[PDB]
RNA sequence: GUUUUUUCACUGACCCGGUGAGGCGGGGGGGCGAGCCGGGCUCUCGCUUCUGGCGCCAAGCGCCCGGCCGGCCGGGCGCGAC
């Protein structure tokens, strides 16, 4: 099941592999508003387990909050 | 095609008006500001009733909201008379108060005894 | 345990500059290619005062190299300017009073 | 004959001279924030050292054989939303008076069918941008010995199903007259990725600078020679 | 090789300055200088400085393309403006 892999992907975030998406991305973020809507759950897999369904009426925002 | 300008001005997109489903509020609401209710009372005073005999006149007594040209119909559609103009002042009791000058085709004393004035 | 006079000065509403009859920015002109790669002419056309300056202002008026349009930039007057004198702009413009270059 | 008013009347467009015309700004225009932003995006994929796993969707499937793979796929198109009620009409036919092959479409129901080892073939799409959903399956396939190529579009791999985009498509069981095409594009895939995944392995994205700061070390080759 | 690590420039986040984000970087066509008996190259400039005018909405040279009776009544597209 395509979930699982993706699953302990993502508890491999000092890998090489994710120590180059998060790094970007979090480049990307930082340009975008403080406080906007997402198209979609950057992460289809743990969205599933919070009970977010892709069907329609499910809203994803990506907000950003000062450290 | 090249940009011509070196800023990106937003696109002339296109809008569409609006085609209702089901109209807001059922029915239009009514003019409650009618010709009847917009001249409350005519003045029977007598600085009044001589603007009237020396200066061809009527004196009445009008809602607060009014203007001087909804005053001009309401005077001519309930009496069958024209205005010259009308001079509107707010009293310090708080009412509009018209000096509906008459043209002179119409006399002011005569249709005085119309309205029920003396 | 009242504050001292230089940290009021700080705030602002009274210690602010009186900028209302200030003539405006003095600053140069922008870079563009007729200032990096060559020269550009502008007429001085005053030489103006501008109050809350010791140095006197000048209304350089240069024709706009892109737009059919004429700027007006406030230089600082060098002393020698004067009302007509054409003060030239950019890299090959030459080495004498007013005359701008890198 | 001729008109002698009619005079060349020629432009000096020399700095100072005349006004300039209206030529090309396009690479001088203040873009919108989103265009900007995208764009370099594009540009951190070609500086950063993009890490293999993730450099593997650059080796892609070329021209030639891609329409070769599409033109079989097309064979393959899951059912339409109005193909579906065509098949109840076959129904009460029996009642009242086996299946043919398809593609599998999405990752859950192709990666339970690698390990499963019922894909004779996996067609993945490159531009995932939640890439984490396909960064697996280039190495989930080396090890079932599923042969797994990789597309040009994740929308046009979702114009074979009847969808907006989909990441990998999958070949069960085929038609027993066409398993030679079928057959002929496992081995130009296979001995493409399958063979040499651990060439794959070792292959690494970006690190190619500025092509105005890579032609300035040009400058500083051709002083000191 | 692997790491601790001083020292040069690298850009790619990150910061700053200007702009109405208007010509940046390579390369070529085109002009000044240098070397071989029309020849193929090493590098430089790349158009406005004698005066309180004028300059925008292109001339020019190409090429297809609308009628009526190969001759008569126009628009569009390229260099110009690599």
């Amino acid at each position: 099941g395509a979930y699982k892999y993706i699953q302990e992907l993502w508890r491999k975030k000092q890998s090489d592999v994710m120590r180059f998406l998060l790094r970007v991305r979090c480049w990307q973020y930082r340009q975008l508003s403080a406080l906007h809507r997402a198209p979609r759950p950057t992460r289809p897999d743990k969205a599933r387990r919070l009970g977010y369904k892709a069907k329609q009426g499910y809203v994803i925002y990506r907000i950003r909050v000062r450290r | 095609k090249i940009r011509t300008s070196p800023t990106f001005r937003r696109p002339k997109t296109l809008r569409l008006r609006r085609q209702p489903k089901y109209p807001r509020k059922s029915a239009p609401r009514r003019n409650k500001l009618d010709h009847y209710a917009i001249i409350k009372f005519p003045l029977t005073t007598e600085s009044a009733m001589k603007k009237i005999e020396d200066n061809n006149t009527l004196v009445f007594i009008v809602d607060v909201k009014a203007n001087k040209h909804q005053i001009k119909q309401a005077v001519k559609k309930l009496y069958d008379i024209d205005v010259a103009k009308v001079n509107t002042l707010i009293r310090p009791d708080g009412e509009k108060k018209a000096y509906v000058r008459l043209a002179p085709d119409y006399d002011a004393l005569d249709v005085a005894n119309k309205i029920g004035i003396i | 345990g009242r504050v001292i006079r230089g940290q009021r000065k700080g705030a602002g509403s009274v210690f602010r500059a009186h900028v209302k009859h200030r003539k405006g920015a003095a600053r140069l002109r922008a870079v563009d290619f007729a200032e990096r790669h060559g020269y550009i002419k502008g007429i001085v056309k005053d030489i103006i005062h501008d109050p809350g300056r010791g140095a006197p202002l000048a209304k350089v008026v240069f024709r706009d190299p892109y737009r059919f349009k004429k700027r007006t930039e406030l230089f600082i007057a060098a002393e020698g300017i004067h009302t007509g004198q054409f003060v030239y702009c950019g890299k090959k413009a030459q080495l004498n009073i007013g005359n701008v270059l890198p | 004959v001729v008109n002698p008013l009619f005079e060349k009347r020629p432009k000096n467009f020399g700095i100072g001279q005349d006004i300039q015309p209206k030529r090309d700004l396009t690479r001088f225009v203040k873009w919108p924030r989103y265009i900007r932003l995208q764009r370099q995006r594009a540009i951190l994929y070609k500086r950063l050292k993009v890490p293999p796993a993730i450099n593997q969707f650059t080796q892609v499937l070329d021209r030639q054989t891609a329409t070769q793979l599409l033109k079989l796929a097309h064979k393959y198109r899951p059912e339409t939303k109005q193909e579906k009620k065509q098949r109840l009409l076959a129904r009460a036919e029996k009642k009242a008076a086996k299946r043919p092959p398809v593609l599998r479409a999405g990752v859950n129901t192709v990666t339970t069918l690698v390990e499963n080892k019922k894909a004779q073939l996996v067609v993945i799409a490159h531009d995932v941008d939640p890439i984490e959903l396909v960064v697996f399956l280039p190495a989930l396939c080396r090890k079932m010995g599923v042969p797994y190529c990789i597309l040009k579009g994740k929308a046009r791999l979702c114009r074979l199903v009847h969808r907006k985009t989909c990441t990998t498509v999958a070949f069960t069981q085929v038609n027993s007259e066409d398993k030679g095409a079928l057959a002929k594009l496992v081995e130009a895939i296979r001995t493409n990725y399958n063979d040499r995944y651990d060439e794959i392995r070792r292959h690494w994205g970006g690190n190619v600078l500025g092509p105005k700061s890579v032609a300035r070390i040009a400058k500083l080759e051709k002083a000191k020679a």
